[PDB]
């Protein structure tokens, strides 16, 4: 459940993305899978992504909804379901204001949290800003908003909240239309302030949220917001106290202190947010409160290649590392963002480049909390 | 390997029209979609169309321009209707072969008072 309120900021660097083209599950003829092209890394979240089977583009393609990651960098899985036969070729087309040209990459074949993620992006002429609301428990999604959809309503992402009756869906539409028009004023006095053109297009991101330990009690809360992917104000760890960026943002710090924003705040990240994240957490346990162990393998290909790869393991957070006689080698390393397969697990692989016949003096080390101990492979 | 031939730029004025032209040589298995991207650092997708004629257009020039296709000769046409000095842009022709290749032509600078 939200903070009730988006508090106004008051009146008075730019990242090219990571693309990744990959199945759901490995590639097999005649198999029905899906087509996954995951980007990430990215700033402004502005972006045209397209899905190609032998030179045009695949009609039905869906995306995740908006979000993005600690540092403000988007985020965005676009996905089809697909047969692979033997001569269909595929490809991922990804336009950005960072690329002269679009890019075309090709298809080679227990601690908890709460999260909010807000996104208000001003389209100058082209109508109002686009918002997009989306909350999480751990790395699973579980409500979304989006200002341009039809039905204006805060929507279920997981069959678990689903549950939920007509007050609470109500109230989250009221919290999440309410913070679509605060931010909506923040993009005008944050154009103010910077004294910047009316033509301009320009982000607004907010993230909040609370940790939990294994005994499910709080151990952290947040509280921050962005400008243009950079930092504007966040709440400090005491959940006292303001960080201001610029002068722009010491205006907005002096008035959420006057009105005594942190102290909402503080019991909303100690109190609401902790109920809420342990009743989620109760009433999805059959997909919350598992943990699927990666499924890991290593591949080869004057020097030799050596990938070590990890598969259908939730949560995300995980640990690839190289090492060459026990020696952690953080040099000549290929290591991918951590990506979604669509199902609820994530994947990721780490490369090493080895002189040939010198392959076995190398080990790749993985940490997992659904692994008893952490593992170590070889070839 | 493939080069496209681009033709029909120039400078027109406001609410006027243009039709470019793209040809794409080489053998005729060696293009699947072929369309137009126009210079803004980055260029933006304007229209494209596939061997089976299935089509996509930029918000921006949807309903004012229209791309069509002779298949029996491997070349596009852009009819760019209701000219806009913001659609003053160079134009460049690309072409995507049956194994995503990309490729692009020079481009022809679009114009409008």
């Amino acid at each position: 459940r939200m903070f009730p309120n988006a508090p106004y900021l008051g009146g008075g660097i730019q990242r090219t993305p990571k693309i990744q083209v990959y199945s759901r599950h490995p590639a097999e003829n005649g198999k029905s899978n899906f087509l996954n092209c995951y980007v990430s890394g990215f700033h402004p979240s502005d972006i045209e992504v397209d899905l190609l089977k032998n030179g045009e583009r695949i009609e039905k393609v869906e995306h995740s909804d908006l979000s993005f990651s600690k540092d403000w960098s988007f985020y965005l899985l676009y996905y089809t379901e697909f047969t692979p036969t033997e001569k269909d070729e595929y490809a991922c087309r990804v336009n950005h204001v960072t690329l002269s040209q679009p890019k075309i990459v090709k298809w080679d074949r227990g601690s908890h949290s709460m999260r909010y993620f807000f996104t208000s992006v001003s389209r100058p002429g082209r109508g109002e800003p686009r918002f997009i609301a989306v909350g999480y428990v751990d790395d699973t999604q579980f409500v979304r908003f989006d200002s341009d959809a039809a039905s204006q309503r805060m929507e279920p992402r997981a069959p678990w909240i689903e549950q939920e009756g007509p007050e609470y869906w109500d109230g989250e539409t009221r919290k999440v239309k309410a913070h679509s028009q605060t931010h909506r004023v923040d993009l005008g006095t944050l154009r103010g302030c910077y004294n910047q053109s009316e033509a301009g297009s320009h982000t607004v991101q907010r993230m909040y949220g609370c940790d939990v330990g294994s005994d499910w009690r709080f151990l952290r809360g947040y509280h921050q917001y962005a400008y243009d992917g950079k930092d504007y104000i966040a709440l400090k760890e005491d959940l006292r106290s303001w960080t201001a960026a610029d002068m722009c943002a010491q205006t907005t710090k002096h008035k959420w202190e006057a009105a005594h924003v942190a102290e909402q705040l503080r019991a909303y990240l100690e109190g609401t947010c902790v109920e809420w994240l342990r009743r989620y957490l109760e009433n999805g346990k059959e997909t919350l409160q598992r943990t699927d162990a990666p499924k890991t393998h290593m591949t080869h290909h004057h020097e030799a290649t050596l990938r070590c790869w990890a598969l259908s393991f939730y949560p995300a957070e995980i640990t690839l590392t190289w090492q060459r006689d026990g020696e952690d080698q953080t040099q000549d390393t290929e290591l991918v963002e951590t990506r979604p397969a669509g199902d609820g697990t994530f994947q990721k692989w780490a490369a090493v480049v080895v002189p040939s016949g010198q392959e076995q003096r190398y080990t790749c080390h993985v940490q997992h909390e659904g692994l008893p101990k952490p593992l170590t492979l070889r070839w | 390997e493939v080069k496209l031939v681009e033709s029909g730029g120039g400078l027109v004025q406001p609410g006027g029209s243009l039709r470019l032209s793209c040809a794409a040589s080489g053998s005729i298995f060696s293009i699947n979609t072929m369309g137009w991207y126009r210079q803004t650092k980055q260029r933006d997708l304007v229209a494209d169309i596939s061997s089976g004629g299935s089509t996509k257009y930029g918000d921006s020039v949807k309903g004012r321009f229209t791309i069509s296709r002779d298949n029996t000769k491997n070349t596009v046409y852009l009819q760019m209707n209701s000219l806009k000095p913001e659609d003053t842009a160079v134009y460049y022709c690309y072409g995507l072969s049956y194994s995503n290749d990309d490729y692009w032509g020079q481009g022809t600078q679009v114009t409008v008072s």
